[PDB]
C-alpha cells in the first residue's frame, strides 16, 4: 500500500509536503491540525474543497449522505461486539528506536 | 450401491442372532470370509472372491506411493503442540567396524531416546485407532507403505519406505488374532488342519 | 457437409455484448471440429493458450484447426459459415497488419504489438475470444524462418550470448510496423523441424556437382560488385576461419556431362523443395479489392 | 446493474405475493439475480438525471 | 548403442585438431540412483595432466595461479576466472537405458558381436551409455594422465570422479 | 424454424415432480471388477518378464500409447473396451474396489455413507466457506460430522491417500487416462468439485437441477462418459446427498438361502452369524420394486 | 458420390479412435534395406487434413525407411536414390461409413474394405524425405 | 557396391569388457572395447614414468586438501582471535542470562564443541556453501554495485523534490548458513540455511528457520552454532549469543584451486528450455521406464 | 468476373480479324480491374532488354489469369475462370497437348512474328501453356546452361551446351535460347545461379557443426548416417590439399547467425525456381488438337 | 459508445452543409470530436434488437 499511494501522490506539493514533514525536530502531532471532511471538489490548477467541521455529510439537497473513508491499514477495533454507538479516535503513536 | 467384502469380524465380541436358523460345519473357510454374494439383475445369485478383482489389484498404479509423498510433502508438518513428538526421531548411518566395542558407549550416556511413530501406532486397540484421539492417522496413507517425519541435518523431512510383508501392517488395522485366524486358514488348505 | 454452424452461448448476453459481436461479423473465427453445434467454448483460441507452452505448439494446433467466417448473431446464437474453395468472400482484418492488393494471406497465432494494450473482444466472465492474426505471405514466412534460425542457434549455448542475438532474432518489422515473436522454447516440434533441416541440408552438400561448387569463385575471380562483395565477405570468412589458404583458383572442368548436371539437378530441388516445406505456410486467402481504411478486403477462399 | 430508481419511481400493478419460504429467506439464500436490499428511507431515487 | 558409434565417427572426424581419442564407458546402479539416471540432463569431462593442469588453460599458466585477495568486489577474478574455468569442461553424448536388462544380451540384441575372453553375464536395473574423449597430444599418452566426469541435472547441481590413466588403459595398452 | 421464449410468473417453484414408477434396469447389477489397465493404457512394470507375466495372470494385453494433443482436439475420447459377443444382462455396471482394512466397522455398511469413509456432504458447511470445507472434508484432527470418529477409512479417507489418487480426477489427470470411461467413485473423491459445490440453498437446488447431472451412453456393453448431446442427462440423487446405498449382500449362501426362503421384507432386516454376516437392502428394490413390474 | 474398395493388406490406419471426419490418403513407401527396392503400398485413414502434420506423423513411423535411404545413398554414390516415399491425398468420408465386406469375383474370395460414400478430393504426388 | 562403416563396426564387435574405478574407490563402471575403433590404427606410444607418477599423486592430494586447509584456516582464527582479546566476548545475538548460571561448565562444553566440530568438518560445511556463490560470474559487478550504492551522498532537496524515487538500500532480512554442533550426543548438522535479521531495540541478531520460526539453540546449553555471512565473517556463538568473530581468510589458496574445485556450473540451452531467459520452466523432460515411450 | 478491355489506338478490319483468331487464348492482367486499357495486356508491358526469363516468370507468378471472349467493335471481353469448372482454351505452345496432361504457364521463348498484333511500339504478347515435363526440363536446362556460362572457352563445354539447347518431346523439336549473349549473362540469371551456388557451399559448411548440435540432444541411427556421410564428403573433397579440413569448435555468435540467415534468404531466391505453376487439367481435346477442354486448377 | 445505427434509422434534418476543407480532409486532420467512417453498404443498422 505504501508503494501505491506513494506512486499516486508523485508531484512536487506532496513531495514538499513530506520533506517539510520529516525536518523538523518537532514530534508528528505537534505540526498537525484537523479540520474536518471534505464533500466537494472543483478542479483547477488551484483546486478548491468545501468541508464540514460540525455536521453531517450531504449535497445541496440532503438527496445523498456521504461516508468518512479511512485506509484499511489505519483501522482499528478493540471490541468483538460493537456497542450501538461508536465513537472514532485518531491516534498517533510514537516507537523510539 | 456400496459393498463390502472381506471383512473380520471381532472375535472378543462375536455373537449370533441366527442359531435356530443355520449351521454350518466346522470348517475355516466358514470361519474367515472371502466371498461376497450378491444378487442379479435377476433374482439370481452371483459371486465375488479376490481373484477377479486382479485387473484391478496388479496395475501398477496401487503399488506407486510417487503422489502420495508428494501430496504429504508439499503439505508441512503438523504445528499443533500436541503432535510434535511425532517429529523428533533422527536416523544416523554409521561405521560398522567397532559397532561391537562402541556399544557400551552408546549406553555410557544415560538420556533417552525418541519413540519412533511406528512404534506408537501399536498401542492403540482395533476400535480406537479410527478415533480423533489417534495422533499418527496423518500418516497411514498407504496400506503397502509406511509414512514418517524425521529430523534430517537440523531440518524435518518426510520419510517413504515399503512395508515388506504384510506382518508390518499396524496392529489397529491387522491384529493378531486375524494373523492366527489366517494361518488356520492356510493349514487347512495344506491339509494339516489337525496339525502334527 | 455442414456448411453453416450454429454455437450457443451458454452465458447471458448484454446489450454491449451483441453490440461487440455485430460488430465482429465476416471475422475468421477457428473451430476444433466441424461439428453442427457447438458450445461457445470452443470458439477461437483460449481454449489452447497458454505461455510457458511455446509458440510452436498453438501454431500447430491452430493449422490444424478449421476455420469460418461469422454472421447473423440472433439473441443468443450466432452463426458460422465454412468457406468452399474458389468463391469470393468478404473478409474483416482484426489485426494490426497492412494488407495490400494481390497478396496471399496465411493464419498464425497472433504476435506481440507494440503500444502493449492489445484490450479485449467479448470476455463472458473467465472466458475471452482471442482470434489468428491473418498475415501476408512474407510476414508470415519470415517469422517461420525467424523462429527456425532462433532454435538452430540456440542451441549448446549459454544464455549470456544468446540474450542479444535472441532480442535481436524476436523483432519485426514489417510495412511501418513492429511486431516481437512471443514465447520462443525449445520444444520436440522444433527438434524434428531441425533435424529434417540438417537431413536435407546434408543431401545437398552430398548431391551438389563441382560446377555448380565452383560457380561463386569463378564470378568473384572474373566480376566485382556489390552482391558478390557481400557474398564474398562470409565465404572468405568461413575459408579465414578453416585454414590460412589463400583464394584458390578453380581448374578445368574433368568430366562435363549434361544428362549428370540434369539429373543431379533434378535432386537437389527435390531437396530444395524439402527444405522449404518447413517454413511456407499454406495459403487460405487470396486478396482482390482492399478497403482504403484497411478495415476488410474481398478474397477468395483457398483451402 | 438494474436500474432500481425506474423501479421505485414509475407506477406499479399490486399483486399478492406468494413466496414458500420467508421472503428474507429467499433473498438470502439467492432465489433471485439482481437482488436488492435497503433499510429505512433511502432518499437516492429523488436524484433524476 | 548408438550413441557409441556416433562419437567414435565423431572423434575421428576430429582428431587432427583435437588429438582425443574416444572411450566408451556404460553406467548403471553402482555409479547413480534411479531417479538421477531418469533425470540425468548432461555429462562433461575434463583432461588433466601429470602436473595437475586442465588442458583448456593456457600452457604456462595463468593469472589464476596468484592467490586469492578476500576482496568482495575483486570476487575472485570474477568474470574472467569463470570464463577461463568453464572453457576446460567438454560436453559429451548420452543416452538412458531405464529398464533392468542384461548387458551382453542387450548387445547381441542390436547388430554387436560379442566374444569376450569370459562370457560372465552382467545385470543392471538401468543403464547409461557415453563416449568421454581422452587427451595424447604428442601421439602419447602418459599413465599418469588424470579424466573427470561430471553429471549434471535439472537444478544445477552435478557430482565429480576423476580417472586415472593408468587404471582405465593398463593391459588395454599393452595389448596393442 | 419457430423460436419460443417463456417466462416464468411465480415467486417460488411453481412445479414439483416425482419419480412415480421404475419399471427396467438397463445395468446388469452385476459383481464384474473395473479395468484399472483399460483407464490407465501407459503403465508399465519396470522390468520386462514381471510385465508380461502380471498381465497373463490377468487378462489383459498390451499397454497402449495415449493419443496426442492434435488427435484429441480432432477425435473424441477412445472407447477402448470392446462390446461383448452377446449381452444377456443389459450394460455392465462395472464395480469400483477401495482397499480398505479388515477391521473397518461392519455397521458402517448398514446405513448409506460416504464410501470414501468421511462425511463430504457441503449442506452441512456454512456457503462459499473454503476453509471451513476443507477442514471437514480433510482434516482428520477434526471429528467427522456424520459419525464423530476420525474416520472409518485411513486409506481412503485424507488427502493423498490410495484411492484419493486413484478416483480424484486431478491427481488421473496428472497420471495420464483415458477420460471415456465413467467412474462411480467420481463423485465422492473429486475435491475441488465438493468444494466449488457448496452455494446457498436455493443456488444449490438449481445447481442440482440443472447440471449436477450423470450422463452415460446407453447403447454400449460398458459405461462410457456420453457426448453431451442427443443423450438426456440422469438425475443422480446420490450426487446432492454424497452418500451410497446399501445394497442387499450376503457373505455365505447359507444366509441368501434364508433369505430367499422367507417371506415379504426378509431383505430388509441384517443378520450375524458370528463371523458372518447379512447386510440389508435400504429400499425393498430387490424384492418386490424390479418384479412388481 | 461413389464407394471405394480397398483390400486388406493395404489398409492402415494410426489413430484407433476414428474422428467424425476421415480423410484417405495413398502412400507408397521405399525399402532400400535390400539389393532391389521394395515400394510398400498402403492407404491410409486419418482425422488430419492439414499435410504438413500428417507427414510428420509419417516420418516418425517410417524412420528406418528414412534411414535406408541415406544407406542407399552412402552405398551406392553412382546412383541417385528418388526419395523416402510420397503421399497423395483422395478422398474425404465420415467414421460410420467404413465397413469391413468380402468380394466374390472368378471364384476367388476376398476381404476387402469400403467406404460406403465415398466423396473423391483428389490432391498431388508429394514426395517427401 | 561399398560397405558402410556401421556394418563393419557391427560385424567387427566388441571384445572387452572391463571394471575401472575411480581414484579414491567411489564408483565402479565398465568399458567397452570395439575392435573396429579408430584407436587401433593410430601409432600410439604409452608409458608410465615413476616420477610423473608420484607427482600426478601429489597434485591429487593438493587437490583435496582445498576443503580441508579452509577448514583448518577457520579454526586457527577462532583460536587466534580468541587469544588476541584474552578469552572475553560479547553478547551479540538475542537471549535472556542469568548471573547465577555457572559459566564454567559452558565454558568446557563449548571446548569439547570445537573439538567435535574440528572432528566433523566436511565439504558441505557452511563456509564452503557461503563462498560458493561469490565464484558466480554476476558476483563482482553486484558488489561494485552495492559499494556504489552504501557510499553515495545524501540527496540534494532537487532530487528528493523531483525525478526519481529514492534508491533501496539492503533488505532488513539476510540469509546465513550454519554449522550446529550438539555435544550431549554427538551430532553436528553442517551447511543448514538461517535467516538473519536485526532486533530493533537491541542491535543484536535473530536467527529464524526459513519458515519464519525462531531458532532455539541458543538456550540449549549443550550445543554451539558457527554462522557465516555471505560477506564471509563468522560468529562461532556458544550459548546465551556470547559469539567470537572474525572474517573467513581466504588467502592461503590459489585462485585456480579454488575456483576448479568448486565453480558453479551454468546450463545451456536444451529441449524444453524457454529461449528467453528467466521464463518459468515448463515441465522437466523425464525420461522413465515405468510408462511408454513417447516417439 | 468479367473485365472490360478497351483499345484507345485505332484499329483496322484486319486488326480485327487478326483478333478474333485468339478467341480462347490466355491473357494474363497485372490486376484484377474492372476496366483496363489495352496497354495492360499481356507481358509486353515488362519486356526489356536487361531481364530475361527468370524475371517473367517471377511476374507471371503473381498475376492474374483470364481467357477472352468474342469482341465488340472496340471492346475485348475477358472472363476471370473459377476454381473446379471447366474451359476451353487455345493451345498457344509449341507442342501438341493430349488428354490428362497438366499445363504450365511460361513466358515465351520464342514467336512463329507471324501473327503479332502491333499497335504504335505496343504488341500482345501471350505465355506459353505446356505440359509440366517440357516445363521443368527447359527451366532447369536453362539453369544448368547458365552455370556453364562462365567457361565457354573450352570445346567441349561448348558441345555440352549445344547437346543442352536442343529439346524434343513427343514428335516436336525446337532450339532454346541461349542465356548468355555476348559473353555475358542478365542480372536475374546471374543472382539465381549465384544464390543456387551459395546454398551449396554454405550447406557443405555449415551441416556438420549441426549434425553435432542435434547429436548432443539425441543421436539416433539417422545422424550417424549424416555423420558418415558428411567424412566420406570431406574425405573425398580434401583429396586435393594436405592435412587437415580442420573446423572449428569456437564459433562467434554473429557468425553463426550470419551464415544462417544467409543460407534462408538464398533459399527464398530459389522459390520460383524450384517450383511449376500447374493451373490447367485437359480432359478432351479436338482432333485439330488447336485447342481443347481443360479445368482450371487456380 | 455512440450508437450510429440509431442515426442512421430515425428521421435527420435536411441541411447544406458547409466545411471550408475537404470533408475527408477535416475528419483526417482529426477536426470532430467523435468520428466512424464506412464503405460501401454496411448491413449494421438492420439488425434491431
Amino acid at each position: 500500500t505504501r508503494c501505491l499511494l506513494e506512486s499516486v501522490y508523485t508531484a512536487s506539493a506532496a513531495r514538499a509536503a513530506l520533506q517539510w514533514l520529516d525536518l523538523g525536530p518537532h514530534l508528528l502531532h505537534r505540526r498537525l491540525e484537523t479540520l474536518g471532511c471534505v464533500k466537494t471538489v472543483s478542479l483547477g490548477i488551484t483546486s478548491l474543497l468545501t468541508c464540514v467541521m460540525r455536521g453531517y455529510l450531504y449535497n445541496t439537497l440532503k438527496t445523498e449522505v456521504f461516508a468518512l473513508m479511512i485506509p484499511k491499514d489505519m483501522y482499528l477495533t478493540w471490541e468483538e461486539t460493537r456497542g450501538r454507538l461508536q465513537y472514532v479516535y485518531l491516534i498517533i503513536v510514537y516507537d523510539y528506536d | 450401491f456400496f459393498f463390502p467384502v472381506g471383512l473380520y469380524l471381532p472375535e472378543d465380541r462375536g455373537y449370533t442372532t441366527v442359531e435356530s436358523k443355520v449351521k454350518l460345519n466346522d470348517t475355516v473357510r466358514n470361519a474367515l470370509p472371502t466371498t461376497a454374494y450378491l444378487l442379479n439383475r435377476d433374482r439370481a445369485v452371483q459371486k465375488i472372491d479376490f481373484v477377479d478383482a486382479l485387473k484391478t489389484l496388479c496395475h501398477p498404479v496401487l503399488h506407486e506411493p510417487a503422489p502420495c509423498l508428494q501430496t504429504f510433502t508439499e503439505r508441512g508438518p503438523p504445528s499443533e503442540p500436541a503432535m510434535q513428538r511425532l517429529l523428533e526421531c533422527r536416523f544416523q548411518q554409521e561405521p560398522m567396524g567397532g559397532a561391537a566395542r562402541r556399544i557400551p558407549h552408546f549406553y555410557r550416556v544415560r538420556r533417552e531416546v525418541p519413540r519412533t511413530v511406528n512404534e506408537m501406532k501399536q498401542d492403540f486397540v482395533v476400535t480406537d485407532f479410527y478415533k480423533v484421539g489417534n495422533i499418527t492417522l496423518y500418516t497411514e496413507l498407504h496400506p503397502f507403505f509406511d509414512f514418517t517425519h524425521c529430523q534430517e541435518n537440523s531440518e524435518t523431512v518426510a520419510l517413504c519406505t515399503p512395508r515388506i510383508v504384510i506382518g508390518n501392517l499396524p496392529d489397529g488395522l491387522a491384529p493378531g488374532p486375524f494373523h492366527e485366524l489366517r494361518t488356520w486358514e492356510i493349514m487347512e488348505h495344506m491339509r494339516l488342519r489337525p496339525p502334527p | 457437409m455442414e456448411a453453416n454452424i450454429f454455437c450457443t452461448f451458454d452465458h447471458k448476453l448484454s446489450i454491449a455484448d451483441v453490440g461487440k459481436l455485430t460488430k465482429l461479423v465476416a471475422a475468421v473465427v477457428p473451430i476444433p471440429q466441424r461439428l453442427h453445434l457447438i458450445k461457445h467454448y470452443q470458439l477461437g483460441l483460449h481454449q489452447f493458450v497458454d505461455h510457458t507452452r511455446g509458440y510452436v505448439r498453438l501454431r500447430g494446433l491452430l493449422r490444424n484447426m478449421t476455420l469460418t467466417l461469422m454472421r447473423r448473431v440472433e439473441g443468443n446464437q450466432i452463426l458460422l459459415h465454412v468457406p468452399t474453395h474458389g468463391l469470393l468472400y468478404t473478409v474483416l482484418n482484426t489485426g494490426p497488419v497492412t494488407w495490400e492488393k494481390g497478396d496471399a494471406l496465411c493464419v498464425l497465432p497472433p504476435l506481440f504489438h507494440g503500444p502493449l494494450a492489445r484490450e479485449n473482444l467479448l470476455t463472458l466472465g473467465q472466458w475471452e475470444l482471442v482470434l489468428p492474426w491473418i498475415v501476408p505471405m512474407p510476414l508470415a514466412l519470415e517469422i517461420n524462418q525467424r523462429l527456425l534460425i532462433m532454435g538452430l542457434f540456440s542451441l549448446d549455448r549459454s544464455y549470456e550470448e544468446v540474450k542479444a542475438a535472441v532480442q535481436q532474432l524476436q523483432t519485426i518489422t514489417f510495412r511501418d510496423a513492429t511486431f516481437t515473436i512471443p514465447d520462443p522454447v525449445i520444444d520436440q516440434h522444433l527438434l524434428i523441424d531441425m533435424k529434417t533441416a540438417c537431413l536435407s541440408m546434408s543431401m545437398v552438400a552430398n548431391l551438389a556437382s563441382e560446377l555448380t561448387m565452383t560457380y561463386v569463385r569463378k564470378l568473384a575471380l572474373e566480376d566485382s560488385s556489390m552482391l558478390l562483395v557481400k557474398c564474398q565477405e562470409l565465404l572468405m570468412r568461413l575459408d579465414r576461419e578453416r585454414s590460412v589458404g589463400e583464394p584458390r583458383t578453380p581448374a578445368r572442368p574433368q568430366h562435363v556431362s549434361p544428362d549428370d548436371e540434369i539429373a543431379r539437378l533434378s535432386a537437389l530441388f527435390v531437396m530444395l523443395r524439402q527444405l522449404d516445406d518447413l517454413i511456407r505456410e499454406q495459403v487460405v486467402f487470396t486478396v482482390c479489392d482492399v478497403s482504403p481504411d484497411n478495415k476488410s478486403a474481398t478474397c477468395i477462399f483457398k483451402g | 446493474m438494474e436500474n432500481w430508481s425506474a423501479l421505485e419511481l414509475l407506477p406499479k400493478v399490486g399483486i399478492p405475493t406468494d413466496f414458500l419460504t420467508h421472503v428474507k429467506t429467499s433473498a438470502g439464500e439467492e432465489m433471485f439475480e439482481a437482488l436488492r436490499i435497503y433499510y429505512g428511507d433511502d432518499p437516492e431515487r429523488y436524484n433524476i438525471h | 548403442m548408438e550413441t557409441h558409434l556416433y562419437s567414435d565417427l565423431a572423434f575421428e572426424a576430429r582428431f587432427a585438431d583435437d588429438e582425443q581419442l574416444p572411450l566408451h564407458l556404460v553406467l548403471d546402479q553402482e555409479v547413480l540412483s534411479n531417479e538421477e539416471a531418469e533425470t540425468l540432463r548432461y555429462v562433461y569431462y575434463r583432461n588433466v595432466d601429470s602436473a595437475g593442469r586442465s588442458t583448456g588453460r593456457a600452457p604456462g599458466g595463468d593469472e589464476d595461479d596468484a592467490p586469492a585477495s578476500d576482496d568482495a568486489e575483486d570476487a575472485v577474478g570474477g568474470d574472467r576466472a569463470f570464463d577461463r574455468e568453464r572453457r576446460t569442461w567438454q560436453r559429451a553424448c548420452f543416452r538412458v537405458l531405464p529398464r533392468p536388462l542384461e548387458l551382453l544380451d542387450y548387445l547381441r540384441q542390436s547388430g554387436l558381436t560379442v566374444t569376450l575372453e569370459k562370457e560372465q553375464r552382467v545385470r543392471m536395473f538401468y543403464a547409461v551409455f557415453t563416449t568421454l574423449g581422452l587427451r595424447c597430444p604428442d601421439n602419447r599418452l602418459s599413465g599418469a594422465q588424470t579424466l573427470h566426469l561430471r553429471l549434471v541435472w535439472p537444478d544445477g547441481s552435478y557430482r565429480d570422479w576423476e580417472f586415472l590413466a593408468r587404471d582405465l588403459l593398463r593391459e588395454e595398452m599393452e595389448a596393442n | 424454424t419457430q423460436n419460443i421464449n417463456t417466462v416464468d410468473m411465480g415467486l417460488g417453484y411453481t412445479s414439483n415432480t416425482c419419480v412415480a414408477y421404475v419399471n427396467r434396469v438397463r445395468t446388469d447389477m452385476g459383481v464384474r471388477v473395473q479395468d484399472l489397465f483399460r483407464v490407465f493404457p501407459m503403465n508399465v512394470y519396470r522390468h520386462d518378464e514381471v510385465d508380461r507375466w502380471i498381465r497373463h495372470a490377468a487378462g489383459v494385453e498390451r499397454p497402449q500409447l495415449l493419443d496426442t494433443e492434435t488427435i484429441s482436439m480432432l477425435t473424441f475420447g477412445s472407447m477402448s473396451e470392446r462390446n461383448a459377443a452377446a449381452t444377456v444382462h443389459g450394460q455392465k455396471a462395472a464395480c469400483e474396489l477401495i482397499l480398505t482394512p479388515v477391521t473397518m466397522d461392519v455397521n458402517y455398511f448398514k446405513i448409506p455413507n460416504n464410501p470414501r469413509g468421511r462425511a463430504s456432504c457441503m449442506l452441512a458447511v456454512d456457503p462459499y466457506d473454503t476453509e471451513a470445507a476443507t477442514k471437514a472434508i480433510y482434516d482428520h484432527r477434526e471429528a467427522d460430522a456424520q459419525t464423530f470418529a476420525a474416520t472409518h477409512n485411513p486409506w481412503a479417507s485424507q488427502a493423498g491417500c490410495l484411492s484419493d489418487v486413484l478416483y480424484n480426477t486431478r491427481h488421473r489427470e496428472r497420471l495420464g487416462y483415458n477420460s471415456k470411461f465413467y467412474s462411480p467413485c467420481a463423485q465422492y473423491f473429486n475435491t475441488e468439485e465438493i468444494i466449488a459445490a457448496n452455494k446457498t440453498l436455493f443456488k444449490t437446488i438449481d445447481e442440482y437441477l440443472l447440471r449436477a447431472k450423470d450422463c452415460i451412453r446407453g447403447d454400449t456393453d460398458t459405461q462410457y462418459v456420453c457426448v453431451e448431446g442427443t443423450e438426456q442427462l440422469i438425475e443422480n440423487p446420490c450426487r446432492l446427498t454424497q452418500e451410497a446405498l446399501p445394497i442387499l449382500s450376503t457373505t455365505t449362501l447359507a444366509l441368501m438361502e434364508t433369505k430367499l426362503k422367507g417371506g415379504a421384507g426378509a431383505f430388509a432386516t441384517s443378520e450375524t452369524h458370528f463371523g458372518n454376516y447379512v447386510v440389508g437392502e435400504i429400499i425393498p428394490l430387490q424384492q418386490s420394486m424390479l418384479f412388481n413390474s | 458420390v461413389f464407394a471405394l474398395m480397398i483390400p486388406k493388406d493395404m489398409y492402415l490406419t494410426w489413430e484407433e479412435t476414428r474422428g467424425r471426419l476421415q480423410y484417405v490418403y495413398l502412400i507408397i513407401v521405399y525399402d532400400y534395406d535390400g539389393p532391389e527396392t521394395r515400394p510398400g503400398i498402403y492407404v491410409l485413414t486419418s482425422s488430419i487434413a492439414h499435410w504438413q502434420t500428417l507427414v510428420d506423423v509419417a516420418r516418425g513411423k517410417f524412420a528406418r525407411e528414412r534411414c535406408s535411404f541415406v544407406n542407399r545413398r552412402i552405398t551406392r554414390p553412382r546412383q541417385i536414390p528418388l526419395c523416402t516415399g510420397v503421399i497423395q491425398k483422395l478422398g474425404w468420408c465420415l467414421a460410420d461409413d467404413i465397413h469391413t465386406s468380402f468380394l466374390v469375383h472368378k471364384e476367388l474370395k476376398l476381404s476387402v474394405v469400403r467406404l460406403d460414400n465415398f466423396s473423391v478430393e483428389l490432391g498431388d504426388f508429394r514426395e517427401f524425405v | 557396391d561399398e560397405v558402410a562403416r556401421t556394418d563393419e563396426w557391427k560385424g567387427a564387435g566388441v571384445s572387452r569388457l572391463r571394471e575401472v574405478w575411480d581414484v579414491q574407490h567411489r564408483v565402479r563402471l565398465r568399458v567397452l572395447w570395439y575392435v573396429n575403433s579408430f584407436w587401433r590404427s593410430r601409432e600410439l606410444s604409452y608409458d608410465d614414468h615413476e616420477v610423473e607418477l608420484y607427482r600426478a599423486l601429489d597434485a591429487y592430494r593438493a587437490r583435496i586438501a582445498v576443503e580441508y586447509v579452509l577448514i583448518r584456516a577457520v579454526r586457527d582464527e577462532i583460536y587466534a582471535v580468541l587469544r588476541r582479546d584474552g578469552g572475553a566476548l560479547p553478547q551479540r545475538f538475542a537471549c535472556h542470562v542469568s548471573r547465577n548460571m555457572s559459566w564454567r561448565v559452558v565454558w568446557e562444553l563449548c571446548r569439547h564443541a570445537l573439538a567435535l566440530w574440528m572432528d566433523w568438518a566436511d565439504v558441505r560445511s557452511c563456509i564452503i556453501k557461503a563462498l560458493t556463490p561469490r565464484l558466480s560470474r554476476g558476483a563482482a559487478a553486484a558488489a561494485q554495485r552495492a559499494r556504489r550504492q552504501r557510499e553515495r551522498s545524501a540527496p540534494k532537496p532537487q532530487e528528493l523534490l523531483f525525478g526519481p524515487r529514492n534508491e533501496s538500500g539492503p533488505p532488513a532480512e539476510q540469509t546465513w548458513y550454519a554449522d550446529v554442533v550438539r555435544c550431549v550426543r554427538a551430532q553436528v548438522d553442517l551447511g543448514v540455511e538461517v535467516r538473519a535479521a536485526r532486533c530493533p531495540r537491541t542491535g543484536l541478531w535473530i536467527v529464524r528457520d526459513r519458515r519464519g520460526r525462531l531458532r532455539r539453540w541458543l538456550s540449549q546449553p549443550e550445543v554451539c552454532v558457527l554462522y557465516v555471512t555471505p560477506d564471509l565473517d563468522f560468529y562461532w556463538v556458544l550459548p546465551g549469543g556470547f559469539a567470537v568473530s572474525s572474517r573467513v581468510t581466504l588467502h592461503g589458496l590459489a585462485q585456480r584451486a579454488l575456483r576448479d574445485r568448486f565453480q558453479n556450473f551454468e546450463a545451456v540451452l536444451a529441449r524444453g528450455m524457454h529461449v528467453e531467459a528467466g521464463r518459468q520452466e515448463p515441465e522437466t523432460p523425464r525420461v522413465s521406464g515405468r510408462r511408454l515411450p513417447f516417439d
